[PDB]
């Protein structure tokens, strides 16, 4: 239940993984 | 020659971690790049502070990040994880993949809204060089 962002790479599309909690 | 982002953040449970990252061309920073990771509640910190700084009353700070809201999505999740022996395995995946999508949308107005305020910051003559603003951004003893 813990999630993880990450900003694009320009002009890569944005994500989020689960994480483990 | 200050520039400001939020590469990553972590949003789990209890907290929201942003890792806020700097470049700049500035001596009096000890080092030209370095990221630090600050929890919300330090953004506050830091507009609470410099709003009750005397020298920089007839300045306007910019307005702080509003709080990031997980709820809704954080709901559905603990309750998937509720759900994988029972549920078919492919509404399981789309399920999946909506709850990440909304994940996702929240944090990207989320780090938008602390990250601007922390460029909006630095875009300042004078905000830009407050001590306070400083350790913020390159106090890294964790």
């Amino acid at each position: 239940p813990a999630v993880q962002f990450f900003k694009g790479k320009n002009g890569s599309a944005d994500q989020v993984i689960l994480v483990t909690q | 020659s200050l520039q400001i982002d939020i590469p990553d953040a972590l949003s789990e449970r209890d907290k929201v971690k942003f890792t806020v990252h700097t470049k700049t061309t500035l001596p009096t920073f000890q080092s030209p790049e370095f990221s630090v990771t600050r929890q919300h509640e330090d953004f506050v910190w830091l507009h609470d502070t410099l709003i009750e700084t005397t020298d920089y009353a007839g300045l306007i700070i910019p307005p702080a990040p509003t709080k990031p809201d997980f709820d809704g999505p954080r709901e559905k999740m603990q309750k998937l994880g509720e759900g994988e022996g029972s549920m078919t395995k492919e509404e399981f995946a789309k399920m999946k993949q909506e709850l990440e999508a909304e994940y996702l949308a929240v944090f990207k107005k989320t780090v938008s809204s602390h990250e601007v305020f922390l460029q909006r910051l630095s875009s300042h003559p004078v905000l830009s060089k407050d001590r306070n603003f400083h350790v913020f951004l390159e106090y890294d003893q964790p």
